[PDB]
Parts: structure tokens; sequence; C-alpha cells
RNA sequence: UUUGCUCCACACAAUAUAGAUGGAUACGAAUAAGGCGUCCUUGUGGCGUCGCUGAACCAUAGCAGGCUAGCAACGGUGCACUUGGCGGAAAGGCCUUGGGUGCUUGCUGGCGAAUUGCAAUGUCAUUUUGCGUGGGGAUAAAUCAUUUGUAUACGACUUAGA
RNA sequence: CAGUCAAGCGUUCAUAGCGACAUUGCUUUUUGAUUCUUCGAUGUCGGCUCUUCCUAUCAUACCGAAGCAGAAUUCGGUAAG
RNA sequence: AACUGGCGAUGCGGGAUGAACCGAACGUAGAGUUAAGGUGCCGGAAUACACGCUCAUCAGACACCACAAAAGGUGUUAGUU
RNA sequence: AAUUGUUGAAAGGGAAGGGCAUUUGAUCAGACAGGCCAGCAUCAGUUUUGGUGGCAGGAUAAAUCCAUAGGAAUGUAGCUUGCCUCGGUAAGUAUUAUAGCCUGUGGG
């Protein structure tokens, strides 16, 4: 549909997700996910606490450099959910997650741009109200994610400034709907009016 | 200082509350429930809209936030004069939503060329108000 | 087997005004002021007088509905807590050693301190929670009291000082030593 | 952390050139001629970073550099890196840094006595060592053959792999080591028979 | 076992010399076509008397179509089911508008709580309660309360496309 | 060492391309709740309204969009210039002043289009490099060898040398 | 090596600590049974060395229990740092 | 040991993997329909429909098959007297 | 021939090589002078996916609907009663009234 997808995952459920993002990314559409600490998991946090733990034991016995690599960071854990229902070792897959982009906060362009929204992931639709979940920002903390505070004071302050945004522009589409109604019940359109417009 | 708290003020389950079908022969047609059968069943008539008495999931159904005078249990033919008499049709015709319908409903009508139509006659309106939009 | 729905009453006092904006609640009445966070339960308020507040649990399961009542409680604790006031007293126990308490402050801190705990040359604090005042009771001996609004801050700062004051290495049973909570009450008497 | 600025002294000693540079002797040493230039202006450019640095910045460090030249050694090449400035208020911590281009800075206004230090260098080296004295491994016995200075396991059979916790012969010394905890019993002075 | 329809089946022991007219025994059979509803018919008869299908015959199979389809009703079902450490009986009640419907969800009840599948049970009775209060069980209890009315809270709308530019409501 | 390097300009050439072909169209937060408008005592506020999908919004007519006349407006948009200001998370992009200029399908005209023969993507993206032209700007170093020994099996390290 | 029932031991008191007759398991450093792999060859005890892992924890950390007065011990939990 | 079917001597599809299981037995191809088995993504194929049940601080997840038992639970579920 | 040097082209993120298929590069035969390819129309064989017409069964579908008789309550109107801000409640009567429903029989 358009050229680049920019995904806000605060609300989105890991795997509910990292599935929709691999298809997206095979099918040749270039995606960006943003604000990836604000991801969540079902179960409550100790559940997934204790799941990356399971993950932080398995390492290469002779040289724990060549093992599995263990990455703490809420977009590196949501890059692993999908690397791996990628190809990822082919060609091809190589391919399609060159396409994709995943960050903590929304940095620039991706802030000024819009970002969108996946309802077959969404939480708040998905999950069965009264179920606990995780947010993907305190389990990475929790293992070693060095920069939770950091982004959310940059978070805190993008928001402010976008707040500001938001306000000029709900200010100004006063004035355009308040234009749009002396041009009702005119000619042109009533017309329209007709035409479905 | 009164007290003051919230309401959250939900649309609900009851006999004539009039309901929107949604997915089969009849979808898109309104209706009342009749009588309630349970957490998910109940059963629901219409014979204004030609839709038949019938049990029905809620699940296919979206429920509109009209409501009429209706005795439970209430057989087609009193329904017919209930909803009749509630005016109900123009009730719903007058609302945001089934106008909304009909607006897209009319925008897949378009003839191409009516289309064209709308695009010039969009040029016309814009040209005014883009005008309008600077003056004050 | 989800029950269709159920309810509860909150009755409001004449000193008090509730508010609840989605599950944030605020009781305000003479003693102060207290706000907890219910967003965590999924239960729907209703204002119908002044007087009484309702919640309720739309088809819940029994687990969902138990924790209907608790929610209501939750609230009664704070207009409660807001009219009368909660007032916990607890009593040294020693059998040798007296047990001598004390009220130290460093950087404005406000701490229970306690000294020769069985002896103990280590000095035991329990800080002051917010919006708790802890006094030493006159006219009885060995009694601190524990006064304040919010039950679960006077509670705890209770069970904080008798905890700090647990037995080890030692029979339990025949070293009765401690401070325990002895009376929780209200502020104004009478009631 | 990243690093968004760095603004420099307008005059460079012959000392931190000297580190620049690989081939000092026959070099043109023109190395910050352009920079110092910046200072010829009004100042404007110089004062625009300095002032970016007050406005962002979380963490200020000052460069420094050895004069090595005040110290026996043959070596000239000088030693320079980052200290950060511990010191109120980021802006405080530029105008001091500002305010130092170029005047010297001594032990004292470091350091004081009794104070306890952290020493930060690079270990003796030893080049290349077998296993029993980089490791201190048992002396294998007199009778054994090909050697004793090993390891006689060098690892079990499974896994199949000599692993990276066995002890082997290499490299010893030249390593960096942050000590910590030394007290200071004397901070001398120069101008001091 | 499928979407379900009732059948009467009649039968009868076929005719000898000395018995000429045997003797004619129904059921009304709870199956969803008519191949599988005459099966169970022996299945059952050879449970009571003395025949098989080798010796005797269906006299009439014939389906029996539900009575008032728009009148909720509140059903009695009565069973008999085999568990994995013997066999035993049950009641239960089932709100809806037809026998059959009801006899559906039935055959869902028993598989979700009692792991019961079609082999394993049989249909005992099932009865349309008249009058209410005769209504012993208390997840139909809860409909029949007057003037009931209830909310469907945290709606959920099913998405068309993969993407969306909003952010959900569950109002309603 | 054969007049080399670099930023801006155009020209020819080559070589690409995980896949343009109207527009990635910016609050935040909740979801057993919220968006928007409006009123006030500015609140956990009164009142109104909406949702039930972007099926939207914006744009979109003109030789792939040629040549020209005019009217109504004083609005829109493209460009190159300038005014003031914002943005460091990866800012490298956003907002604003003022003239000059192109276009305007807001409305009314004059002229052209065929023969590409009944379809054959019927070519209009953006990568990177190379060669000459002249509009700005800039005049190093690293290595070998020699050398120290704070280093070293050898490479490597560390010094020193107009 | 660990359970279940609990008749009994434990002054009294089944289960603090134990536990008959029975019965249910687990483990694969016992030993058997088997003969699938290797007889144009997998070098075959013990120690030395040295690494790593398991836990059915001997010690060390913090605990619950006691037929724990104190000191000592014992049964048990989190535990292989 | 018995009967049949197989593997051996046999590829193809399913069972990730696999002599023997499921399906189906092979000349070279095209179009179609399927079996066994599947259809979040890897991966072709409904993040399909409908009723329930389950929340596990070591959940669970498809025959052969890659194991668990007695005994318990005021977790919750529906039933019986 | 194995194996080797040079030169030329090309590929190379823990081997190489192979199958089916196609992109691109290089190279080549034949065939025009009816050769290669296509596009539409009408048809043929196989096939897949839609719109639509006429009929047969059944309790000659079962319902709704209509008529009729009976009935009850998750009891509509009225009445009574008791508080209760001039009626609204509540608990009583009370089966159709100022709503309706159930059950049987009959009709199309
Ligand atoms: O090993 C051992 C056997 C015993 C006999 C010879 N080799
Ligand atoms: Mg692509
Ligand atoms: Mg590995
Ligand atoms: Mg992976
Ligand atoms: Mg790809
Ligand atoms: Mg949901
Ligand atoms: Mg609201
Ligand atoms: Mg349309
Ligand atoms: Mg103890
Ligand atoms: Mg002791
Ligand atoms: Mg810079
Ligand atoms: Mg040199
Ligand atoms: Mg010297
Ligand atoms: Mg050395
Ligand atoms: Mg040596
Ligand atoms: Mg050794
Ligand atoms: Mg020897
Ligand atoms: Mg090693
Ligand atoms: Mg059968
Ligand atoms: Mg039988
Ligand atoms: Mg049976
Ligand atoms: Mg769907
Ligand atoms: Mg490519
Ligand atoms: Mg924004
Ligand atoms: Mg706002
Ligand atoms: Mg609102
Ligand atoms: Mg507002
Ligand atoms: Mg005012
Ligand atoms: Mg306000
Ligand atoms: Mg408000
Ligand atoms: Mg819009
Ligand atoms: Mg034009
Ligand atoms: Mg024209
Ligand atoms: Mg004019
Ligand atoms: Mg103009
Ligand atoms: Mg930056
Ligand atoms: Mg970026
Ligand atoms: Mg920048
Ligand atoms: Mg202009
Ligand atoms: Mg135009
Ligand atoms: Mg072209
Ligand atoms: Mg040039
Ligand atoms: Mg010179
Ligand atoms: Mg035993
Ligand atoms: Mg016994
Ligand atoms: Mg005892
Ligand atoms: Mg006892
Ligand atoms: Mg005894
Ligand atoms: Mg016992
Ligand atoms: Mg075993
Ligand atoms: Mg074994
Ligand atoms: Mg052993
Ligand atoms: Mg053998
Ligand atoms: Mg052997
Ligand atoms: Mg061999
Ligand atoms: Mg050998
Ligand atoms: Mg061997
Ligand atoms: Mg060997
Ligand atoms: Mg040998
Ligand atoms: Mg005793
Ligand atoms: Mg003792
Ligand atoms: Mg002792
Ligand atoms: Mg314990
Ligand atoms: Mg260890
Ligand atoms: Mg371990
Ligand atoms: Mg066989
Ligand atoms: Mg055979
Ligand atoms: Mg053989
Ligand atoms: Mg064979
Ligand atoms: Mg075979
Ligand atoms: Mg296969
Ligand atoms: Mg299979
Ligand atoms: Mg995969
Ligand atoms: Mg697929
Ligand atoms: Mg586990
Ligand atoms: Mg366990
Ligand atoms: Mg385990
Ligand atoms: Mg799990
Ligand atoms: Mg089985
Ligand atoms: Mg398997
Ligand atoms: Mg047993
Ligand atoms: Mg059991
Ligand atoms: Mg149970
Ligand atoms: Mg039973
Ligand atoms: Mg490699
Ligand atoms: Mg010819
Ligand atoms: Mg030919
Ligand atoms: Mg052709
Ligand atoms: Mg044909
Ligand atoms: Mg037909
Ligand atoms: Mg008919
Ligand atoms: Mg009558
Ligand atoms: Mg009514």
């Amino acid at each position: 549909v358009e050229p680049v997808v920019v995904i806000d995952g605060k609300g989105h459920l890991v795997g509910r997700l990292a599935s929709v993002v691999a298809k997206q990314l095979l099918n040749g559409q270039k995606i960006v996910v943003v604000r990836a600490e604000e991801l969540n998991i079902s179960g409550e946090f100790f559940r997934n606490k204790l799941k990356y733990h399971d993950f932080l034991r398995k390492a290469t016995a002779f040289n724990k450099t060549r093992g599995p690599f263990h990455f703490r960071a809420p977009s590196r854990i949501f890059y692993k959910a999908l690397r791996g229902m990628v190809s990822h070792k082919t060609a091809r897959g190589k391919a399609a997650l060159e396409r994709l982009k995943v960050f903590e906060g929304i940095p620039p362009p991706y802030d000024k741009k819009k970002r969108v929204v996946v309802p077959q992931a969404l939480r708040v639709l998905r999950l069965k109200p009264g179920r606990k979940y995780t947010t993907l920002g305190k389990l990475s903390t929790s293992v070693g994610w060095k920069y939770e505070d950091v982004v959310a004071k940059l978070e805190a302050k993008r928001k402010v400034s976008s707040a500001e945004y938001y306000a000029k522009k709900r200010a100004f589409t006063k004035k355009v709907a308040s234009a749009n109604a002396t041009a009702a019940e005119s000619d042109v359109a009533k017309q329209l009016a007709a035409l479905g417009y | 200082t009164d007290s003051i708290v919230k309401a959250s003020n939900w649309r609900l389950v009851e006999v004539g509350r009039v309901v929107l079908i949604k997915k089969g022969q009849s979808a898109g047609k309104l209706a009342a429930i009749v009588e309630i059968i349970d957490q998910k069943k109940v059963l629901i008539d219409g014979p204004k809209a030609g839709v038949p008495r019938q049990a029905i999931n809620l699940g296919q159904v979206v429920l509109t936030p009209l409501t009429f005078a209706l005795p439970r249990g209430a057989r087609t033919a009193t329904v017919s004069k209930k909803w009749a008499a509630a005016a109900v049709c123009e009730k719903w015709a007058a609302s945001s939503w089934a106008k909304k319908i009909a607006q897209r409903e009319r925008r897949a009508a378009l003839t191409d060329f009516e289309r064209f139509q709308v695009m010039v006659l969009r040029k016309q309106k814009r040209y005014t108000v883009k005008k309008a939009l600077a003056k004050a | 087997m989800k029950y269709i729905q159920t309810e509860q009453q909150i009755e409001v006092p004449e000193g008090v005004t509730v508010s609840i904006k989605s599950r944030i609640v605020k009781v305000v009445g003479p003693r102060g002021t207290l706000t907890k966070n219910l967003k965590h339960i999924d239960v729907t308020f209703t204002k119908v007088n002044n007087q009484l507040i309702k919640v309720a649990v739309h088809n819940g399961g029994r687990k969902h509905v138990a924790a209907l009542r608790t929610v209501k409680s939750l609230v009664d604790n704070m207009i409660t807590g807001v009219t009368k006031g909660y007032k916990y007293k607890m009593r040294y126990v020693y059998a040798h050693f007296p047990i001598n308490v004390n009220i130290v402050e460093k950087d404005g801190a406000k701490f229970i301190e306690v000294r020769n705990f069985l002896g103990d040359k280590k000095i035991r604090n329990v800080p002051v929670r917010d919006g708790v005042t802890i006094e030493f009771s006159t006219n009885v001996k060995d009694e601190i009291v524990l006064s304040g609004n919010s039950v679960e801050d006077v509670s705890q700062n209770a069970a904080d000082l008798q905890q700090i004051c647990r037995v080890r290495n030692k029979d339990i049973r025949k070293f009765l030593d401690g401070i325990y909570v002895s009376h929780k009450g209200f502020i104004t008497e009478d009631l | 952390l990243r690093s968004l600025t760095t603004v420099w002294a307008e005059h460079l000693s012959d000392e931190v050139k000297r580190r620049f540079y690989k081939n000092w002797y026959k070099s043109k040493k023109k190395a910050f001629t352009k920079y110092s230039a910046k200072y010829a202006q009004d100042g404007a450019g110089i004062e625009r970073e300095l002032a970016r640095i007050k406005k962002y910045a979380s963490v200020v460090r000052v460069l420094v550099h050895t004069q090595i030249r005040k110290t026996p050694l043959a070596q000239k090449k000088a030693h320079l890196a980052e200290i950060q400035l511990n010191g109120g208020s980021i802006s405080e911590k530029v105008d001091w840094a500002r305010e130092h281009f170029e005047k010297t800075v001594a032990v004292d206004s470091v350091f004081e006595q009794n104070e306890m230090i952290d020493a930060i260098a690079v270990t003796k080296g030893h080049g290349f060592e077998g296993v029993t004295h980089r490791w201190g491994t048992k002396k294998l016995p007199r009778k054994t053959h090909r050697g004793l200075r090993k390891v006689a396991c060098i690892g079990a059979w499974h896994p199949a792999h000599v692993m990276w916790s066995v002890a082997r012969a290499g490299q010893r010394g030249y390593h960096s080591r942050t000590s910590i905890n030394h007290k200071i019993y004397r901070v001398g002075k120069g101008d001091d028979e | 076992m499928a979407h379900f329809k009732e059948y009467q089946v009649i039968g009868r022991r076929l005719p000898t010399e000395s018995v000429p007219e045997p003797k004619l025994f129904r059921m009304r059979i709870f199956a969803s076509n008519e191949v599988i509803a005459k099966s169970r018919y022996w299945y059952f008869l050879q449970k009571l008397h003395k025949v098989k299908k080798a010796s005797g015959e269906i006299v009439s199979i014939n389906q029996i179509n539900e009575a008032h389809p728009t009148k909720v009703k509140n059903f009695g079902v009565w069973v008999r089911y085999d568990s994995r450490s013997g066999t035993h009986n049950m009641y239960k009640e089932i709100r809806d508008v037809s026998r059959v419907a009801a006899v559906e969800t039935l055959y869902q009840d028993m598989a979700a709580r009692h792991r019961a599948r079609f082999r394993s049970i049989h249909i005992l009775k099932v009865a349309e309660i008249e009058k209410t209060a005769d209504v012993k069980r208390q997840y139909v209890k809860q409909f029949l309360t007057k003037d009931l009315k209830f909310p469907l809270p945290h709606r959920v709308q099913k998405s068309t496309k993969t993407f969306s530019y909003k952010r959900p409501s569950t109002f309603y």
C-alpha cells in the first residue's frame, strides 16, 4: 500500500506483532516498529522473567561467545521474536529483514511521520479482560537493558512537543470546519451532498 | 462538592432493544430483541425490515442505542404494531449512524462520469473556502 | 458459571465526597483526603445519591465477583479512614531487657528507633510512613501508637516495627520478646 | 553516551601536537593550524560550540595533557586524555573549562593527604609464557615426558573441543588494570627542597 | 456428532408364520441424517429387546419438526454417560428454542465439561419445563428474572485490514 | 610520479537496482472507557455531539497533460531568493517575514491531437562510478629503512630522527 | 534413592522424630539380563594433572519445625554462589 | 511360535527427523480433483466460524512416539445422593 | 590424463559438487523468405466458478398470519392498602381492561 509502515508498538503482543511484521516483510512491505519498550507479552512479569532466564542459560559450552547471543533491549527481543518467523538464513530472508527497523522510543523521522496500529495484535483487543501481561520495557530492564530511564526522559519531552503540535492542529481544524460551514447550504455543497459528499 | 461518579453508559440486551444485524441474508437490516435466551443467544424479530423471527448469537448483530416499548416474547404482529407505533425507522433514519451508511452506499453507486462531476464540484467548494480560510 | 450481574453498596456520609474518574478513587472528608487506584480490577461504579454509590461486576467468574466485595471494602476503609481515622496500638513485651523505643530523625526522616532488643547492641530502625503519626502513649507502659487515615499505611507501619523485632536462634515460644499490635481502632472516640 | 562536540585551545604545545603525529621530524606540523583560525574572527564559531555543549551535554570532560618535557624521560610525545569534570552545573563545567585553555593544573587541586585513590595502568608485559607461570598451574612430575610445565589433561572427551575455561600458554602482562584504594602518603611539591 | 434433527423411528421383529403382526416399538432418535438415526435405533433396541437389524425391519422413519421454533423454552435434559472410571447418569437444563437446538449444545457441554464424546452419551429424556421455578439449575434461572437487561462490555471489533490508523475503542 | 584534490554548476557516457509509478496523512492517555465542540466555579466540571472502522482524508480533468485570450478573485500552489525562530535521540529537518516569478480546472474562449494503423511496460524512478570543460576553496601525510626498550617468537607495540 | 495407607515406636500421645504388613514409584557411579554398534583394532586398571557439569547439600547465606529452657542437635524450605 | 500385511528388493505424499506407521505403490508430460496430513509466522492454505473448559513462581499442544504412578488439593468446573 | 605457470571471464559470510525452474551475461542452430510469436471471434474435448427458470417430496414441511376455545404469570389496566416533596413507589387483589403471552382445535 505505502512505501514504509510505522508501527506504534505500545499495546502490541510480541508474537502477534512479530507474526504480522514477518509477513509484511516477506511480501515486500518495508516496516518500522517504534516504542518497542511499550510492547506487551501475555503472562505476568515473573513468568516472562523466568522465561528470559531459561533463554539466558543456553550458551556454547566450550566458548560462550560462539553460542546463542542474548540481547536485552526491548527491540532486540522484538527482532528476535521476528527473525525466527523468517527463513532468515536464506538469501530471501536477509532481503526481507533489511526492510525492517525496530526502535525504542520514536526517534527522528518517525516521530513526525504517522505511526499505525495492528488490531489483530492489539492486546486491549486480543487478551481477555483480567489476564495478566508484561511490558517489554520492565522485562528488558530486569535483565540488563541499560537505557530505560533515558528513553522515557527523551519520550516525556517528545510527547510535549507533540501535544503542542497537535494543539495548533486542533486549533486550525476548528477554522477549517468553521469555513466548511459558511460553504454549507450553498449550491456547490448541496450538490456534492447528493453525490455522497 | 457533591460526589461525582462517572457513568459508563452501555447499550443493553433487553426486550425492545433495536439491533442492526451484520452478517447473513438479513445483514444490514434492523431488528428488535423480543425475548432473551442467554448470555449469547437472543430471539430477534423484525417484521418491518423483512427479517424472520429467529434466534441469533449476539455476535452477529450490533446493538443500537434505540429502544422501544415491547412486551417480552411478543409475537410477530405485535412486534410490527409496536415498532411502527414507536416510530423506530425515522428515529434510526435520523441518526448519524444510518446516514453515514447511506453516505457510503451512495459513494459506491457512483458512475465514472458521476465521480468526475464530484471532482470539479470539490474543486469549486475548495476555491471559495480556501479563500474564506484567509479572511478572518 | 458466570453470574450475570452482582453489586455492592458504598454508603457515603455527610462529611465526605468520593469521586471516581476511570477507576481512580478520591474520598475526601474531614480528616484529610485519600486517593487509591482501582484500574487493576474491572468493576463499574455508579453515583446514585451523595449518600450512595454502587459497584458492579457484569458477567463475572467466581474469582471476578469475589474481588467485587473487596473493592467495596477498600473504599469503605477509605471513607471511614477519612471521617474517623485509624489508630493502631502496639505494646513492647520483654522478659529481662527493657526494649527502648524512640523517634530519631536523619534528613527530615522520622524513624522508629529500637535499642537493646533482647540486649542486642544493634540499633533497630523502622521508617515512619508518611501520613502516619506515632505517639508514645502516656499513662500506659511500653505502648506506642500509630494514627492516620490510611488503614493500609498504619497497619503496615504497625507491622514493620513488630517484625523488625523477630527473634532469631532461640525457642520463640519461651522467648516472647518483641513488639506486637495490641489493638486496632478509630481515631474519633465514642466511635 | 555519545560525544557531540570538542572545543580546543587556541594554542597547542609541541607536546600535544607531537602526539598527533608519527613522523614529526619530517612533518610540516600543520595540525590544528586551521582550527586555531577560529579565534581570529570575534570568536563566534567557538562560542557556538561551547554554547552547544552547555545547552546539551549531560557530561563534560576536559582534555588535558602531560608536560612530559618536565620529566626525565626521553619521550617528548606527551600523553593526552579526557578527564570528566565533577563540579556543579553543566554550564559551569564548560565555563571552568573554557577558562583554562592553555593554562595549567597541578596535583594538589586534585588530591589531598590521606586520600584513597585508584590507579589505572597497563601491567608490565612478559611476552609468551607457559601455562605454569601464566596461570600458576602445578608443575608436572619430573618423570614426565615431552615436558612438564603444562596442563596434562587439556580437556574431557566431551564436549570434544578444548574449552575456554582451560588454562593455556599465552601472552602474560601488558594487561589493563584498575587498582583501587591506594592511600596518598605525600603530595610533594617540586618547588620544595 | 453433527447438526441434529429429531427422528421418530419405528421397527418390528420380522414377522413369522405363527406371529404375524409383531408388536412395533418407536424411539425418538437425535441424529444428523436418517442413516445414523436408524443405526442408533437398532443400537438401543438391542439394549432392551431380543432384536437385531438382521431379524427385524424399520417400519417408518419420520422427521419431527419442533412445534414452536420461536418460543424460547427451558429444557431439562437427562443423560447417562461413561467416564474414564465408570458410567453415571446426569440431569442438565438447557435454555433454547427447539428440542433439537438443545440436544446440540448438550453434546457440546458434555464434551467440554466431561470430555465425553458422542459414543458415550445416552439421551435418556428431553422435556420442555412448563412452569418456571421448576427450573432447578442456576445457570438458567438467571435468565428468567423479571425485566432483565445487561450490557456487553469491552466490545471488540473485527478489523478487516491488517493495519489501523485509529486506536480502538471497546466502547459500547 | 605527468596538473593532482575538493565543494557547487552540465555534458556525454557507463554501471547498477529484493523491486516509485497520486500522497508514510505526527498528540497523549484510557479501554468496566474516550475523541471533538461548547459553557463555567478551570473540576475526577455542566452541557452537546460522535464511533459501530482508512469504504477516510487530501489530492486528482489539460500533447505524460502542448499553444494561446479573457473574466472573477487577492485565494492556491511550484520555484529560486530573503526575514525571524525552533529542533541533538539518529537533530540534518520543521515553522515564519517579505518582495520576484511560473501555474492555476474558480469561470468563459480560440487553436492542436489521427498514420503508434484493433493490445504488445511502449520507456518519464534513483544507484554509483568514469572522462573531459570553468564557478568557488585547499596545499598532507602514512609506510620501508634507521632508531628506543616502558615491547617482542615473527608480525605487532613503544620511542627517536631536517 | 523417594512415596502413599497408618498397625505401631515414641512415659502419655499414630505422623516432633520413626513406622509394620501391604502398596506406588524413581535413578542408571551397583549387578544382572540382552548381543544393537565396533574383531582389515574405539589402546585396556589406578594415580598424577586439570576443566566442566549434576544435586539425591557435608560446609557456608536466609529460613520454617521440634519431645527447641540455654548450649548442642535434629527434621524440613530457598539453595550447586 | 500362529494368521495376515509389510520391510527386505521401493521410490512418491504425511509422521520435523526415521527400513517397517498413515496415505499411495512409480513409462514421459498437461489441466483438473483428492488421500494421509495440514492452513498465526517460518510454509502453500480461514489470526474462520460456534459452545464450553484451562492461568501453571518449571501450563499445555495430536496416533505408532520418543514414558510417569499410588496418593492428595477449601484452584475452578459441571454432576450424584 | 592427473598435475602445473601465464592470461581472460566469473563466483565465493564454517566445504565443494547436484535436481526442477527462471532472471541476467556470453555463445549458437534453424527457420522467414509462408518462418517465430501473439490478440480477438466462432467451436471442440477436459474443467472450474457464478446469475437465473420449471418442477417432486414431508405433519402434502414445521412456523408467522387469521380465526376459536381454554389458560396462566417473570400479572397489563383498574381497585385496595402502606409509607412517601402533591404521584411514584412498594404488596395485595386481580386473567385482558389503558400491554401481552402460553396451549389445543380449525383455515389458507
Ligand atoms: Mg521488495
Ligand atoms: Mg552456537
Ligand atoms: Mg529465529
Ligand atoms: Mg524478500
Ligand atoms: Mg479482547
Ligand atoms: Mg462518557
Ligand atoms: Mg468507494
Ligand atoms: Mg528455629
Ligand atoms: Mg537453641
Ligand atoms: Mg557538530
Ligand atoms: Mg617513525
Ligand atoms: Mg636515559
Ligand atoms: Mg618483554
Ligand atoms: Mg620462564
Ligand atoms: Mg597441572
Ligand atoms: Mg619416561
Ligand atoms: Mg580456553
Ligand atoms: Mg449408531
Ligand atoms: Mg449392543
Ligand atoms: Mg453408554
Ligand atoms: Mg474474522
Ligand atoms: Mg538487488
Ligand atoms: Mg506525534
Ligand atoms: Mg488534549
Ligand atoms: Mg467526553
Ligand atoms: Mg474538551
Ligand atoms: Mg471566568
Ligand atoms: Mg477545562
Ligand atoms: Mg467534562
Ligand atoms: Mg480522516
Ligand atoms: Mg496546465
Ligand atoms: Mg481550455
Ligand atoms: Mg480583473
Ligand atoms: Mg494573482
Ligand atoms: Mg544527537
Ligand atoms: Mg534513523
Ligand atoms: Mg545533527
Ligand atoms: Mg505567487
Ligand atoms: Mg489542472
Ligand atoms: Mg516515454
Ligand atoms: Mg577541475
Ligand atoms: Mg625544514
Ligand atoms: Mg518401601
Ligand atoms: Mg494396617
Ligand atoms: Mg503427640
Ligand atoms: Mg499429634
Ligand atoms: Mg502409645
Ligand atoms: Mg501420614
Ligand atoms: Mg523406571
Ligand atoms: Mg535405564
Ligand atoms: Mg550408585
Ligand atoms: Mg553383534
Ligand atoms: Mg558388548
Ligand atoms: Mg575399524
Ligand atoms: Mg587407532
Ligand atoms: Mg575401546
Ligand atoms: Mg581415540
Ligand atoms: Mg593397538
Ligand atoms: Mg511432648
Ligand atoms: Mg533442651
Ligand atoms: Mg552445651
Ligand atoms: Mg522455609
Ligand atoms: Mg559452581
Ligand atoms: Mg548452574
Ligand atoms: Mg502392514
Ligand atoms: Mg513382501
Ligand atoms: Mg539381503
Ligand atoms: Mg517388497
Ligand atoms: Mg513401499
Ligand atoms: Mg517426506
Ligand atoms: Mg501422514
Ligand atoms: Mg522458522
Ligand atoms: Mg501462507
Ligand atoms: Mg517449566
Ligand atoms: Mg516442582
Ligand atoms: Mg528439571
Ligand atoms: Mg510454557
Ligand atoms: Mg492414544
Ligand atoms: Mg513426531
Ligand atoms: Mg498405594
Ligand atoms: Mg489422581
Ligand atoms: Mg477436583
Ligand atoms: Mg455418580
Ligand atoms: Mg567461518
Ligand atoms: Mg519460401
Ligand atoms: Mg510453421
Ligand atoms: Mg504464438
Ligand atoms: Mg468450451
Ligand atoms: Mg432452483
Ligand atoms: Mg408447499
Ligand atoms: Mg377466546
Ligand atoms: Mg408493554
